[PDB]
């Protein structure tokens, strides 16, 4: 298995990588190929909590979180709070299909107990924020793919993608 | 393939066009030229073959049925036809340009977009499959503009900072260092970024108004006043005749096509707005 | 749709002379299993009450006077959750077997490609195919169409050459050469279907309805009426300066309301300024009176109120159309401070 | 390409109007926008802005009011009727020049105080003269419009 | 396996019939589907594949000889594909994405349904940044005055295309690609050209959900009309039923059968294809057998590019 | 055969013309000139056919039939028209000379560039193509001019140096010294570069600025100041007229046109800007 880590991109302050760990092979599934982002994949059913950013788990088919999968290793620091998958490509629903994948991967989301506390509510919301869109253009996807940024296919290419692809549901709570 | 052979053409504008479309378009232009998906000038396939099937009846009377046959025979009987012209597309407006001693001096330049490139391009990659007399001598030409798309560039030329249209400031780059440019006039072809040059080739569009004077009074009447829109001349449209594989078409190909130079298109012909010259992309290549 | 049918087959009956009813006669009878499906299709929903919802034993309990509001609710969203899947009322018909093979009946021409879609619908085919302007009486009489020449000015003055009719269309071709057929629906189990034909047959009444044609000359029409000595002397013979020869109405309150000037508003636009045989003639005509020739454009105007039945269930977006939509009710706390503001106020 | 060039004429028109007390001197600028703007494109930029200068009687308090106008608000230009009209309008063609980075607004500030740099300005607007006058032309045109529509006769 | 089709030009490919002059006071007016019917895309191929020793009256026993079988059409701009999605006769193209909370979006209470279904033909409804409706006017003239003739005008509202767009279909068929490639095709139309292209693409054969998508005009045998009509809401979530024509055949210059059927972007039920199945005869299914070959009763799963039949 | 007849003519301006604004782009100029697709003045069609066809129903009241064929009718057309007008492209523009040094010194020539014997060359070749008419003593003429491109030529005369229009300083060669003139004068034409001739011609251009006085303070009125572009006198434009068969087109070709000489073009009539002059082909040569 590989084990590739699976990130949000919410609005939150807390998002920059919470992974010190890299590429550590040569391999992705995400690409940013002179069309913008490849393979992102979508968790439905999962929210996401503000503070102590993560993907809160429901069972709402409607609420949904949007990432990528690359393939560092999930921090090696908290073990705990971590979903973590033994699943096949046919089981990976992603968006952007250039590339099949190997069928059979190691995946870790950044997970959190249901808690069980307050009654749940989550709220649509977007993340085109063109003060915060620049963020993320080196904020995640650079910091993995920095290939791009510098002498290739522009990181303008990447911005009207994250306005336009990825929008999640949130918790406000 | 029912497809045998395809013979692409320029279409150039030997005095102002004007092809008409209702009033489809806002701007202010109560007659309008006919458009495309995205805005520029274009000359329906409906148009464009009705216009040369028109023409060419009176040309060669002799041959009516060999024009019938792969044409449409407009008559009541509706055997198939053998013969389909795409859409002209917009290739490249005249554009004035000024330009900072930069150069042999010119006073008017060829203006396209890569917008429309890559039709041409379309159209060009379309039918090499069929054309056995591949005319990649010009469909590379398109290739390696589209690669350095991104960026004003000159052909030919070596201008790096013009003025087109008294308004708009650009800066040039040669395509790699030089190529052969497609039009033969001794005149200089840019391309410009999308953004750039639907200002440029809106600027080139020749809208004017137009009246009707009371005979008597000499002044003009009352809502005697409305708006056209005219191609200028030197503009090139390229468009692509395909035809199904028939004894026909061979006479149709060899014996009409050669006598094709100058014929009549779109309308407003008392004013002289449609004579069009065709130089079919087999000689000049 | 049964009981209209009906009376359409027995009011042509008794009109079997006189042309274009020996057509419709032909027809109601050659079609009857098609003209068996209404060609409207509506829908209908319901919801309920019972005496537990409002009664506590035999007076109105404490929150019963919502009961409507709410019952009212589900009958709108029964209604929108029906409107989800469109079916138009022409899948109801059975038109396989009659156009794979050659069982459609055709009146008139025969359709050298198949069936010959109708030109007013588009989706059905057609029955009462019509010839062009070769020259009608020779291709009407030959043809089943006209059994003589007398009756082709009268099956042309209701369907025009060239004109291909469905069976529905039909119907509503013929209702329009008689409205008051529409009686037959209006009163409904107060007379017998005989009963209301009879009184239409017992009379002449001419209903005329005007044409888009008819509307595109009203300055035209109201100018020469108005110049009417004037524009009378030179024609004398083309039916502009005709006296009224009848009594006929209209819905419509200005052909009524004029119809008495010499003028004769009956006349089709398109045999004169509107004409290709005529167009230059009242071009002159109408020129040397200072009469301005006549422009081919109406105004198709069509009125509708704004979530009028977004109001009956109460809301409030009729009120802030836009700043909140139909869509905030999923969630009214969004707009909390604005749907407080106004419902305070009223 | 210019979209905002109908805004920077009116934030510039709206300065040279309020320094315009006099009310001849606003009839006087009305006739500078009219005619300037048709020289700058039949006898060229640099022709014109030397006879633009030449009627505008540099070298006073008027030349530091100039300063003043680019930031503040509460600026007047006084002198001739013909001299504030024709110095208004400098004011309009260099506006345009420092919001427009054309000419770097450091250098023409000090070169509009420093005697010996002014020649070095009207040697620099030589060399950007054709950029120049293309990309004016929107911006004069509707100066003229604006003055058409605004200067009015009491 | 997969074949694209490239319009090099606005398309048409219209309905409703009788796009001709025929009345003399009145012009003609034709609109164009957004998707054309798999007959048009059957046609098409088999015009390519045509060998005169065959058929001589069938035109789809003559054209299932040629092709194997073709799957559902949907639209493909960039690498990203489009599905139509059907209401209340607005049509739709949405992003695989949005059709998977669908079943969940159609259950929901009253105001959240509206909500949800609303903003989907109108803000991820991404139909109208990928296709514009050119409405062409054209116009006979009569080389006697030099003018048009008697309202010899007609519009014809063309299918532009504001970007690249491709109409994807699937054959069974293998031997098929060589011949179907890179060859000039005149898709159905008013004379109009398009390219093909075919290249290999895995996707499932056969599934089983609750909710499928409708890839295709689902026909209706005509016999279960009245037995399916009565109750609709058994068998269609979300679309549009009426009664189409199949078209237009070229060897006999006649309009096709006419059927009704549910149009393409509906959603239906797994009731619908038990339904189908114990309802039509074997007189018939060995016809409509067919019309699933050609490419007619198409699904696709909300879930994920998975392609279903009913009969298959 | 496409066209009957076809004359080409010149169009000598008797008094300073102006024909109206016309176009849609902003200008500086309150009330401007019309404008080629190059920059250059010049008639649009619908101008020339107005006036023209309004002269001709006047000074020929009993063939008010023959013109109504040829020209179409004016407020109820059952049919198009049969003659064409092209725009008038400008051929030679005066401009006033000081002539360094020759023996014959000169106050005015006419100026002419390359880009426009080009358009006018465009024009004699599609004609000569689109009818019987073989125009081979103008183009043999513009063919030897066009093949001395991007020089300076003086045609016949001997100059060698002059300062045109007080401003621009030009060195010119000698052509042939056999070749004829183009026109009837005695006048030198200088063939200039299209890149200098640009410049040369603008300032042979007439801006004016004129005013409407207060008759009660002899004053400008408020706001009653604009300007207007004026093409000098002696101003050669080119256009032809083009005609199908229809037994009026011959007698077109026969009176009509034998018996146009001076007709009033354009605007400002009452200040005497209209007056011009057709020199037919047939006959200037
Ligand atoms: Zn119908």
């Amino acid at each position: 298995s590989t084990q590739r880590e699976y990130v949000f991109i919410p609005i939150t302050n807390s998002i920059t990588i919470d992974v010190k760990i890299t590429i550590g092979g040569s391999d992705h599934i995400t690409n940013i190929d002179e069309r913008g982002i490849h393979n992102v994949l979508v968790i439905t059913g999962y929210a996401v909590d503000e503070k102590n950013g993560r993907l809160v788990p429901t069972l709402d088919p409607c609420d949904y979180v949007k990432g990528i999968l690359v393939a560092g290793t999930p921090q090696q620091a908290q073990s705990n709070d971590f979903l973590t998958l033994k699943l096949p490509a046919n089981k990976l629903y992603l968006i952007r299909k250039k590339g099949n994948i190997s069928d059979d991967l190691k995946i870790y989301i950044p997970y959190s107990s249901p808690d069980a506390r307050n009654s749940m509510k989550t709220k649509p919301v977007s993340i085109s924020d063109d003060t915060i869109v620049n963020n993320i253009i080196k904020e995640v996807f650079d910091k993995i793919y920095n290939i791009t940024q510098k002498e290739k296919v522009k990181i303008e290419k990447v911005k009207e993608d994250i306005k336009e692809l990825f929008s999640y549901y949130a918790l406000e709570q | 393939p029912y497809y045998a052979f395809a013979e692409p053409f320029f279409i150039h504008a030997i005095t102002h066009l004007h092809v008409g479309s209702g009033s489809s378009v806002e701007e202010e232009i109560d007659l309008p030229f006919q458009r495309d998906e995205l805005g520029y000038p274009t000359i329906y396939a409906s148009s464009l073959k009705g216009a040369i099937k028109s023409f060419l009846l009176k040309e060669f009377p002799d041959k009516r049925d060999v024009i019938y046959k792969v044409l449409g025979e407009d008559e009541n009987p509706e055997e198939a036809s053998l013969g389909t012209f795409l859409d002209a597309i917009l290739f490249a407006i005249p554009s004035r340009i000024i330009e900072i001693d930069s150069a042999k001096p010119y006073v008017w330049v060829y203006v396209t977009t890569y917008e429309l490139l890559k039709k041409v391009k379309l159209y060009l990659d379309s039918i090499s499959q069929l054309s056995n007399a591949s005319f990649s001598n010009l469909k590379n030409k398109i290739d390696t503009i589209l690669a350095k798309e991104g960026k004003n560039i000159t052909l030919d030329s070596d201008l790096k900072s013009a003025i087109l249209n008294e308004d708009f400031y650009v800066e040039l780059e040669a395509l790699n260092n030089k190529i052969p440019s497609i039009i033969n006039a001794g005149v200089p072809l840019l391309v410009l970024e999308d953004s750039i040059g639907r200002e440029v080739i809106n600027r080139s569009l020749i809208r004017v108004r137009r009246i009707r004077i009371d005979r008597d009074k000499k002044v003009v009447e009352t809502g005697g006043l409305w708006s056209e829109e005219y191609v200028p001349m030197k503009t090139i449209f390229f468009s692509v005749l395909l035809g199904k594989e028939s004894k026909e078409s061979a006479i149709f190909a060899s014996c009409i096509l050669r006598n094709l130079r100058y014929v009549i298109l779109g309308g407003k012909e008392t004013i002289g707005k449609g004579i069009v010259e065709l130089r079919w992309v087999k000689d000049v290549i | 749709w049964r009981k209209l049918i009906e009376g359409l087959r027995c009011y042509s009956e008794r009109k079997r002379e006189d042309g274009f009813w020996n057509l419709v006669c032909r027809v109601l009878k050659l079609t009857e299993d098609l003209l068996q499906t209404t060609p409207l299709n509506i829908r209908v929903k319901q919801v309920s009450v019972t005496e537990d919802e409002i009664f506590n034993n035999n007076k109105l309990r404490s929150d019963s006077w919502k009961i409507y509001d709410n019952k009212y609710r589900q009958l709108v969203s029964e209604f929108k959750k029906s409107k989800l899947v469109k079916v138009t009322p022409e899948s109801r018909l059975k038109l396989f077997e009659l156009t794979k093979f050659d069982k459609l009946p055709q009146i008139g021409e025969k359709s050298k490609r198949g069936y010959e879609f109708c030109t007013s619908c588009g989706v059905l085919p057609a029955v009462v195919i019509m010839p062009k302007e070769d020259e009608l009486e020779k291709k009407l009489i030959d043809l089943g169409i006209a059994r003589d020449e007398k009756d082709v000015r009268s099956i042309k003055n209701m369907i025009s050459p060239g004109e291909r009719l469905c069976p529905w269309c039909l119907v509503k071709r013929a209702l329009g050469a008689e409205p008051r057929l529409m009686r037959i629906l209006l009163l409904g189990d107060l007379y017998s279907v005989e009963k209301i034909v009879n009184e239409i047959v017992s009379r002449d009444v001419k209903i005329e309805i005007p044409s888009t044609s008819d509307i595109a000359s009203i300055k035209t029409f109201e100018e020469m009426i108005e110049k009417k000595n004037e524009i009378c002397e030179d024609l004398k013979e083309e039916e502009v300066c005709e006296k009224p020869s009848e009594s006929v109405l209209s819905m419509w309150q200005w052909f009524n309301k004029n119809y008495y000037n010499g003028i004769n508003l009956t006349i089709d636009p398109e045999e004169y300024w509107f004409s290709e045989k005529r167009r230059r003639y009242y071009f002159s005509v109408f020129r040397r009176h200072r009469i301005t020739f006549p422009s081919p454009y109406y105004a198709l105007v069509r009125a509708d109120s704004d979530y009028l039945g977004d109001l009956l269930e109460g809301k409030l977006t009729p009120y802030l159309a836009g700043i909140i939509d139909s869509g905030d009710y999923a969630n009214i706390s969004e707009k909390k401070e604005e749907v407080n503001k106004l419902l305070e106020e009223y | 390409l210019y979209e905002e060039d109908y805004k920077l004429a009116l934030e510039a028109f709206k300065k040279v109007f309020n320094a315009l007390t006099h009310y001849g001197a606003k009839q006087a600028f009305r006739s500078r926008a009219r005619d300037l703007v048709e020289e700058i494109y039949n006898s060229g930029f640099i022709p014109t802005f030397f006879y633009i200068i030449s009627k505008a009687e540099l070298n006073s308090d008027s030349l530091d009011s100039l300063i003043s106008l680019f930031s503040s608000d509460n600026a007047i230009l006084r002198g001739s009727d013909e001299n504030v009209s024709y110095s208004a309008y400098l004011f309009i063609i260099l506006y345009y020049l420092i919001k427009r980075g054309i000419i770097e607004q450091k250098f023409l500030i000090q070169a509009l105080r420093c005697e010996k740099t002014r020649l070095d300005l009207i040697d620099k607007l030589y060399n950007l003269a054709p950029i120049i006058s293309a990309k004016i032309r929107t911006y004069l045109l509707a100066i003229k419009r604006l003055s058409e529509a605004l200067i009015e006769a009491r | 396996k997969r074949v694209l089709i490239k319009p090099l030009e606005p398309l048409m490919f219209r309905s409703q019939g009788e796009f001709e002059p025929l009345i003399t006071g009145s012009h003609t007016a034709a609109q164009s589907l957004i998707i054309p019917r798999p007959s048009t895309i059957a046609g098409m191929l088999g015009y390519i594949l045509f060998n005169k020793s065959s058929g001589t009256g069938d035109w789809l026993s003559d054209l299932t000889n040629l092709l194997a079988t073709i799957y559902g059409t949907f639209i493909e701009t960039n690498g990203e594909y489009l599905f139509p999605l059907r209401m209340g006769n607005h049509l739709a193209l949405v992003d695989q994405q949005h059709l998977i909370n669908l079943p969940t979006l159609l259950e929901k209470e009253y105001e959240r349904r509206e909500k949800g279904i609303y903003e989907l033909f109108y803000d991820k409804n991404k139909l109208f940044q990928i296709i514009n409706h050119q409405d062409r006017i054209g116009i006979s003239i009569d080389k006697s005055t030099r003018t048009v003739k008697e309202h010899y005008l007609y519009s014809a509202r063309y299918l532009a295309f504001k970007k690249e767009v491709n109409y994807v279909i699937f054959i069974d068929n293998d031997a098929i690609s060589d011949k179907i490639n890179g060859k000039i095709v005149n898709f159905g139309g008013e004379n109009r050209i398009a390219k093909l292209e075919v290249d290999d693409y895995k996707v499932d054969t056969s599934i089983e959900e609750e909710y499928y998508l409708a890839l295709s005009p689902i026909l209706i045998p005509d016999e279960a009309l009245d037995n399916f009509l009565d109750n609709i809401s058994d068998y269609v979530a979300m679309g549009k039923v009426d009664k189409i024509s199949l078209g237009f055949d070229i060897a006999n210059t006649k309009r096709k059968e006419m059927l009704t059927a549910i149009l393409e972007g509906s959603i239906v039920k797994r009731s619908i294809i038990d339904f189908i199945k114990n309802e039509i005869k074997n007189d018939l299914r060995y016809r409509f057998s067919k019309y699933e070959k050609i490419g007619y009763n198409t699904l696709m799963s909300l879930c994920k590019l998975a392609l279903r039949k009913i009969l298959s």
